[PDB]
């Protein structure tokens, strides 16, 4: 049976890199330093298990709190846990780039900044050093057992994150599960829920209560942590508990109903709680359905590097300024440089394109300001300049009036941008 | 509307604020705003707030001077600029929009951290007060702030202020937007609705109204060295 | 073996506080704790009473027997020696990657190259399986 040792192996190193990435978040973490939850740091280069274990550990300890805080169930309670552990999940992941191509291929913060891909960057510097969540790849939840269209919900914490919306239905041995954003654990106010209407229409108090800090009993920053085996016990009995604390017995009659939908069931969950699911490391799988929500703009296209809708939509030269322009504010030299390649730009593009008010850089920013703001657009102004566009100590009219390239050059401290603009 | 600002010129001439002629206006208006700091963390966004905040100021005939990522001294040194245009003996009014990371002592530059750089808030109006700025001495000075996380010869060198600051602790932590500040939207927003039935002062109480949302309750526009002796009136057109 | 036992678990679904539950709730209580069982699985272990109540020293004994124990780190050592005929306790990446795409589980080529990266931390192309797994496991 030589399979089943290769399958040992696989498991192992999938075993293997999911404790890389626990063992970086829980080291990395201040927040698990303030509480006693923080990890130490491997002395190798690789992490051993201990880093899974501690999850589990982790896990237990939240489970044990919320048990101990309900612990005498009603019957209504215990249907309704019933319900919930025997309820499957679906896991979504929302971009505006193309991420599949018969097969799912979603990558991590980390794991991107590693082989420098390419893409739109959502996460941001004080995650990373808070949380350190940033070698996990992340989704919303939904109740998987309905026959209704897939993408019951689009927004997570009341943010879009892309038209092309992934799901997948089987869970990750090694994910874990929040019942908010791990590093903001705010309910938002109903005012911007994507569902607002059925709550406001069929309900009264939980309106106003369920704007809340989803924390735990060590104080607000303490985020519920649980793992595959322990998700739907723990978001079951954070539901009961809220449930419980609120006052508008309509919402506690609607929750109760023995026989309740399964939409109606994803519509509490996604209300009272807006869980957060994560894989370590990448996704990579043949199991998955790809659903566009809608178009996609031009701008966002460029962010995400999605080279096909850009091919789509830069069908002109007036396209191309456009998408130019949104190229050089987004610091996307890859698109800019593919665009300069598709498209002949001149000295009267640059006019145009300084002509152009519809697009938000060329109306605030100069062409040669955009150029020289930040050095990872450095060989595009390097283009620029050698092939005569922009014409060096061109005094800056818009933005920063007086000032020119040189100075945009040392604010960037990039010591190749500021030579090269010495040179010429 | 332009029968009721004569009507409110006449009703009331020394108690709202005077208007100079379309023909030799000269009304300037300064954004600073620093999006992208050496050792802090980046203000990603601003392109709308700059943008938002722009179209507002030139909807009120105001010529607005963008400057973007300075540090403390440039400014100071753009303040003092601004202050020495002579374009201003001409005007009514002046609008200073600057958007920063912000201590409680002022507004931080791109460079500061152990090693400080901090424009302070008192620096705005000494470089503005009725004696080291006189092209603007009795005329209503407006001070709009988005920052993140004897001393009675003040009481009278410093007339005609305004501040509206905005101190969310965003410090992209609550990182929670959609295409901009909710500040600056909420801002605009209320310009575009009650600035034509409203004074100036009564336009930033209705923002602090829109803060009513229980997450979003104690994000609370604070008003700061009110120094207005008349009720500054903004027309439009 | 077991050390901290699954009481609280099964004491959620024991209503009336006797110690049992009713035979409906059994996948409950296991999906509960990470273990799902097959519904024909679910009716041959029922028939261990044979009234519609489970008690946890019965429940106790079902637990284990779907333990599913992971793979002990000898198990994982002799998994890796079995594509190594020369005995020198190393793999080569192309080895791995033979072995990982042809033989076991269908696997996406990015999730085999991901775990050949994680086994090679020198970049050498070797694989030393002992220092590894004595790595990952302490
Ligand atoms: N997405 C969604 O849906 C979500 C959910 C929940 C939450 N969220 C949020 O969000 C944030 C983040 O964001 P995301 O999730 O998107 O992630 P990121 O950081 O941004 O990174 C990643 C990115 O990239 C891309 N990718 C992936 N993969 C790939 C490749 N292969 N290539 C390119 N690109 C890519 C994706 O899509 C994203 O956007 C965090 O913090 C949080 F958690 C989100």
């Amino acid at each position: 049976r030589p399979d089943h040792c290769a399958n040992t192996v696989k498991n192992f190193l999938r075993k293997s890199i999911a404790a890389q990435s626990y063992s970086k978040m829980f080291s990395q973490g201040t927040s698990f330093k303030s509480l006693n939850l923080s990890l130490e740091a491997p002395s190798g280069a690789r992490s051993s298990f201990r880093s899974l274990e501690h999850l589990d550990k982790v896990s237990r300890h939240y489970i044990s709190e919320i048990i101990q805080k309900v612990h005498p169930l009603s019957s209504d309670e215990r249907h309704l846990l019933s319900i919930i552990i025997n309820s499957n999940f679906n896991f979504r992941h929302q971009s505006n780039s193309n991420l599949s191509n018969n097969i799912l291929n979603i990558k991590s913060f980390d794991k991107i900044q590693s082989e420098n891909i390419q893409t739109h960057k959502n996460t941001y510097s004080e995650d990373i050093k808070e949380i350190s969540n940033h070698d996990f790849v992340f989704f919303g939840v939904e109740i998987s057992n309905h026959q209704e269209k897939l993408p019951l919900n689009k927004t997570h914490h009341t943010v879009d994150f892309g038209a092309n919306a992934y799901i997948i239905d089987h869970d990750s041995p090694y994910g874990y599960m929040t019942l908010t954003d791990h590093f903001d654990n705010a309910i938002p106010p109903v005012f911007y829920h994507e569902h607002q209407s059925f709550f406001l229409d069929n309900f009264k108090e939980v309106v106003d209560e369920v704007s809340r800090y989803v924390h735990g009993n060590q104080g607000k920053t303490d985020v519920p942590i649980f793992n595959t085996k322990d998700m739907r016990l723990g978001i079951g009995l954070h539901l009961i508990d809220f449930i419980r604390k609120s006052k508008d017995q309509g919402f506690r009659e609607f929750c109760y109903n023995k026989n309740i939908d399964p939409v109606s069931l994803d519509r509490i969950i996604n209300f009272v709680f807006q869980l957060e699911y994560h894989i370590p490391r990448m996704l990579s799988t043949d199991n998955f359905k790809k659903i566009k929500l809608r178009d996609i703009s031009l701008e966002d296209a460029i962010k995400a590097s999605n080279y096909e809708e850009i091919n789509n939509k830069v069908t002109d030269k007036k396209m191309a300024h456009q998408a130019l322009a949104y190229s050089l504010g987004n610091k996307k030299a890859d698109i800019a440089l593919y665009l300069l390649s598709k498209f002949n730009f001149t000295k009267q593009d640059v006019a145009e394109m300084e002509k152009m008010k519809n697009n938000r850089y060329c109306n605030l920013y100069d062409v040669e300001y955009l150029l020289s703001k930040d050095g990872a657009n450095y060989k595009v102004l390097e283009y620029f300049i050698n092939n005569g566009l922009v014409d060096v100590n061109k005094k800056f009219q818009k933005v920063n009036s007086g000032d020119t390239m040189l100075d945009n050059a040392m604010k960037s401290k990039d010591s190749k941008m500021i030579d090269f603009l010495l040179k010429n | 509307p332009h029968e009721e600002f004569l009507r409110l010129c006449k009703e009331r001439a020394e108690e709202i604020y005077p208007i100079k002629e379309r023909n030799n206006r000269t009304r300037l208006a300064l954004i600073i705003c620093n999006t992208e700091f050496d050792h802090l963390p980046p203000r990603n966004g601003a392109d709308f707030d700059i943008t938002g905040m722009k179209e507002l100021l030139e909807g009120l005939d105001y010529s607005v001077d963008v400057e973007e990522n300075l540090t403390a001294r440039d400014m100071e040194s753009a303040l003092r600029a601004f202050a020495t245009r002579p374009e201003h003996k001409s005007s009514d009014s002046t609008f200073l929009v600057l958007m920063s990371h912000g201590i409680l002592e002022g507004i931080c530059g791109t460079v500061h951290e152990k090693k400080p750089d901090v424009l302070l808030y008192d620096t705005i109006f000494q470089i503005f007060n009725n004696r080291n700025c006189l092209s603007l001495k009795d005329k209503p000075k407006v001070i709009i702030v988005q920052a993140a996380r004897d001393a009675v010869y003040k009481t009278h060198v410093e007339k005609d202020f305004i501040a509206f600051c905005s101190s969310t602790p965003h410090n992209v932590s609550w990182r929670d937007s959609t295409m901009g500040s909710i500040f600056i939207t909420q801002l605009i927003t209320c310009f575009q609705k009650y600035s034509w039935c409203c004074h100036l002062e009564e336009v930033f109480r209705k923002v602090q109204q829109s803060f009513e949302t229980p997450r979003a309750k104690a994000q609370m526009p604070t008003i700061e060295r009110l120094s207005m002796t008349r009720y500054f009136y903004l027309f439009p057109g | 073996e077991q050390i901290a036992e699954f009481k609280e678990a099964f004491s959620l679904f024991d209503k009336d506080g006797d110690g049992t539950i009713t035979t409906k709730e059994l996948g409950t209580v296991m999906r509960s704790l990470g273990q799902n069982p097959t519904e024909a699985e679910l009716q041959d272990m029922i028939n261990e009473v044979d009234n519609g109540t489970i008690d946890f020293p019965e429940f106790l004994t079902m637990m284990a027997r779907k333990m599913k124990d992971t793979d002990s780190e000898e198990e994982i050592r002799e998994a890796f020696r079995v594509f190594d005929k020369d005995g020198n306790g190393y793999i080569s990446a192309a080895e791995l990657r033979h072995v990982m795409t042809n033989l076991g589980e269908k696997l996406t080529d990015e999730e085999v190259d991901e775990m050949i990266r994680e086994a090679d931390i020198d970049g050498d192309g070797q694989v030393n399986y002992e220092e590894f797994v004595q790595m990952m496991t302490a």
